[PDB]
């Protein structure tokens, strides 16, 4: 199967035609995505198979073939880029200054960008090209617009 | 049955389209991983 680093679409043929349910990042031989995209199911890459290695519904993250490898964090000051991969559309970088999700357990970066549900798992990057988190888990604020957390895992 | 297809490299694009605001929101996270607004 294809194991080259980069961004990948998560597809399914169970519904009508081929549908894009999400996006993920392949880094250091490990595929990283959001839990709600795959629900922890096995994945296919050509003739190869990827099995879930670690996952957590509350964090809304899952890794395949090995432990979570992404550890870069937003610095709290600089603009970032969502590397949006929309269903049936070419990958595109959108630059933005993240807002903040204030929680009882600390603050998290948030990106106010609106994309179809099948874009969940698209990486959010810093100026060095490092993945600081995945797009796709957030909230709908007054007016109907979407704001996603910058969801990052822990590297053991 | 789910499959993956490569979509590109992960690189920063100089002169990318700049959009989106920076809202500061009070949110709560439940055990199901769902975010919600606090008031
Ligand atoms: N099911 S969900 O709440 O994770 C969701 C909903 C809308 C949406 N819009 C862009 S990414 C995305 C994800």
């Amino acid at each position: 199967g294809e194991t080259t680093d980069g961004v990948y679409r998560v597809m399914t043929r169970r519904l009508l035609g081929s549908t894009q349910v999400g996006v993920g990042v392949m880094q250091e031989g490990v595929f990283h995505t959001m839990w709600h995209v795959t629900k922890g199911a096995a994945l296919r890459s050509g003739e190869g198979r990827l099995d879930p290695y670690w996952g957590d519904v509350k964090q809304d993250l899952v890794s395949y073939c090995g432990p979570w490898k992404l550890d870069a964090a937003w610095d709290g000051l600089s603009e970032v880029q969502l590397l949006a991969v929309p269903p049936g559309e070419r990958a595109k970088n959108i630059q933005t200054l993240p807002g903040i999700f204030k929680t009882k357990d600390g603050d998290i970066g948030a990106v106010a960008l609106d994309y179809p549900a099948g874009t969940s798992g698209s990486p959010i990057l810093d100026k060095c090209g490092r993945v600081i988190g995945l797009y796709g888990n957030g909230v709908v604020i007054k007016n109907g617009s979407y704001v996603s957390a910058i969801t990052q895992g822990k590297r053991e | 049955d789910m499959y993956i297809e490569r979509a590109g490299d992960i690189t920063w694009e100089k002169d990318a389209e700049v959009t989106g605001n920076s809202p500061r929101l009070d949110v709560a996270l439940d055990e199901s991983g769902d975010f919600s607004l606090v008031e």
